[PDB]
C-alpha cells in the first residue's frame, strides 16, 4: 500500500519551463529519497536526479545540473521537478519513484533502490498547436466477436499531442475494453481507437458511454454509443 | 550510460543472461546495481538490487551476478511472462545514478496467432460533419507482422489509409489499427469497402456497405 501520484500531461513549447509533481502515499515522505528518471521515445532510463524529503538537499545528474530543480511542500508531502529550456530531446515521460531510507549515519542517496514509481508523466514538447480531440461512437457489431456477444466503441479523432484517455461508464466498466495505440497520421494528428466486446442480449438495457480525456487540450468527452437502425 | 545489448532470445524453459557493461569507477567498484522490468505500455518494476537481492513478490527464477565491471541478470525457468524489456541501473559516481540502455527479451518456440479483424463504418455523425472514417482493428495475432490493404468495391485503395505498427499486447500477442479517411459522397457511391489483412500467408477480409 504505498501510490506515488504524478501530476497530469502537458504541452510546452521549446525555450519553456515545466513542473511536475509527485505525492507518494501509504508511508512517511521524510524516510525515503525521492528519485527522478525519464524515457525518451526509443530509448530507456535516464536518471535525472534525487531529493531528500526531510532536509531539502537535491543532487542532479551533470547533464542536467543547469536546468532542473527538485524541491518540496512537507506540509502536504509533494515532491517537484522543475525542468527548464525545454527543445525537442526532453519531450519524454517523466518518473518520480522512492530511493533508499533516510538515515543520519550513512548516505543511501545513491542507491539505486526504486522500490515504488508513479504512473508517469508525458511531456510532448513541440511549437506545434494543441489539438483537441473530435469523438464518434462505434455502434455495436456481432459479426465478429464471440457468441451472444457484441463489439462497440470509440473513435478518438484528430488530436495532439499525445496523450488521451479512455474508460467506461465512469470506470465502472474495465472488463473486454481494449484501446488500442494510436496512430500518427500524416496530418501529424494522432488518432485511436477503444473497443468493448459486450452481451448482445443486454444491448437496448445496458448503457455504453466511453469517457474521453485529452488533458493537454483540457477536453473531457462522454460519448453514448446505442446500436443503430435501417 | 552502461551497455546492454538490444535483444536476447531464448527458448521456453532455457536460462537466459542480460549483460550490463560499465566501467571501473562504477559496476567495476561498487555492488550497487538493480534491475528492473516493463512490459509495454506499463511503468518499470523493482526486480533486482545490489547484484543479488530481490524484493518481496519477485519470483526466484530471477537472479543476479557480477564480474569485474559486468552485471548480469539471469532468468531460469524461461516464459513467455518473461517476454519484456529489461534495465540496469547503477551508482555512477558523485551521488549519481546511470542507467542501461535496455535489453528486449525474446522467448522464441512460441508458436502463432491468427488475427482477429472488426472492421466500423463511418458515423451517421462523422458524416454529417462531412467527413468519413473506416475504422479496421486487428488484434491477438503472431508473430507481431502484418500488412493490411484497403478496397474500393474490388479496386484497392491507398489514399487517406494511415495504418499502425503492430504493438505487443499484454497477452504476448500483438494489435494494429488501420484508418480509411473518406469523403461522405465516396463512402455513398460505393457497393462497399474493405478491409483486408494479411498475417502469414493467410488473409482476412471485411467488409461494409453503406446503409
Amino acid at each position: 500500500q504505498v501510490q506515488l501520484v504524478q501530476s497530469g500531461a502537458q504541452m510546452k513549447n521549446p525555450g519553456a519551463s515545466v513542473k511536475v509533481s509527485c505525492a507518494p502515499s501509504g508511508y512517511t515522505f521524510t524516510d525515503f529519497y525521492i528519485h527522478w528518471l525519464r524515457q525518451a521515445p526509443g530509448q530507456g532510463l535516464q536518471w535525472m536526479g534525487w531529493m531528500n524529503p526531510q532536509t531539502g538537499r537535491t543532487n542532479t545528474a551533470r547533464n542536467f545540473q543547469g536546468r532542473v530543480t527538485m524541491t518540496r511542500d512537507t506540509s502536504i508531502g509533494t515532491a517537484y521537478m522543475e525542468l527548464r529550456s525545454l527543445t525537442s530531446d526532453d519531450t519524454a515521460i517523466y518518473y518520480c519513484t522512492t530511493g533508499g531510507w533516510i538515515s543520519l549515519y550513512y548516505d543511501s542517496s545513491y542507491y539505486p533502490n526504486f522500490d515504488h514509481w508513479g504512473q508517469g508523466t508525458l511531456l510532448t514538447v513541440s511549437g506545434a498547436s494543441t489539438k483537441g480531440p473530435s469523438v464518434f461512437p462505434l455502434a455495436p457489431s456481432s459479426k465478429s466477436t464471440s457468441g451472444g456477444t457484441a463489439a462497440l466503441g470509440c473513435l478518438v479523432k484528430d488530436y495532439f499531442p499525445e496523450p488521451v484517455t479512455v474508460s467506461w461508464n465512469s470506470g465502472a466498466l474495465t472488463s473486454g475494453v481494449h484501446t488500442f495505440p494510436a496512430v500518427l497520421q500524416s496530418s501529424g494528428l494522432y488518432s485511436l481507437s477503444s473497443v468493448v466486446t459486450v452481451p448482445s442480449s443486454s444491448l437496448g438495457t445496458q448503457t455504453y458511454i466511453c469517457n474521453v480525456n485529452h488533458k493537454p487540450s483540457n477536453t473531457k468527452v462522454d460519448k453514448r454509443v446505442e446500436p443503430k437502425s435501417c | 550510460a552502461l551497455t546492454q545489448p538490444a535483444s536476447v532470445s531464448g527458448s521456453p524453459g532455457q536460462s537466459i543472461t542480460i549483460s550490463c557493461t560499465g566501467t571501473k569507477y562504477d559496476v567495476g567498484s561498487h555492488d550497487l546495481v538493480s534491475w528492473y522490468q516493463q512490459y509495454p505500455g506499463k511503468v518499470p518494476k523493482y526486480m533486482i538490487y545490489e547484484v543479488n537481492k530481490r524484493p518481496s513478490g519477485v519470483s526466484n527464477r530471477f537472479s543476479g551476478s557480477k564480474s569485474g565491471n559486468t552485471a548480469s541478470l539471469t532468468i531460469s525457468g524461461l516464459r513467455a511472462e518473461d517476454e519484456a524489456d529489461y534495465y540496469c541501473c547503477s551508482f555512477g559516481g558523485s551521488a549519481t545514478v546511470v542507467c542501461g540502455g535496455g535489453t528486449k527479451v525474446t522467448v522464441l518456440g512460441q508458436p502463432k496467432g491468427a488475427p482477429s479483424v472488426t472492421l466500423f463504418p463511418p458515423s451517421s455523425e462523422e458524416l454529417q460533419a462531412n467527413k468519413a472514417t473506416l475504422v479496421c482493428l486487428i488484434s491477438d495475432f503472431y508473430p507481431g507482422a502484418v500488412t493490411v490493404a484497403w478496397k474500393a468495391d474490388s479496386s484497392p485503395v491507398k489514399a487517406g489509409v494511415e495504418t499502425t505498427t503492430p504493438s505487443k499486447q499484454s497477452n504476448n500477442k500483438y494489435a494494429a489499427s488501420s484508418y480509411l479517411s473518406l469523403t461522405p459522397e465516396q463512402w455513398k457511391s460505393h457497393r462497399s469497402y474493405s478491409c483486408q489483412v494479411t498475417h502469414e500467408g493467410s488473409t482476412v477480409e471485411k467488409t461494409v456497405a453503406p446503409t
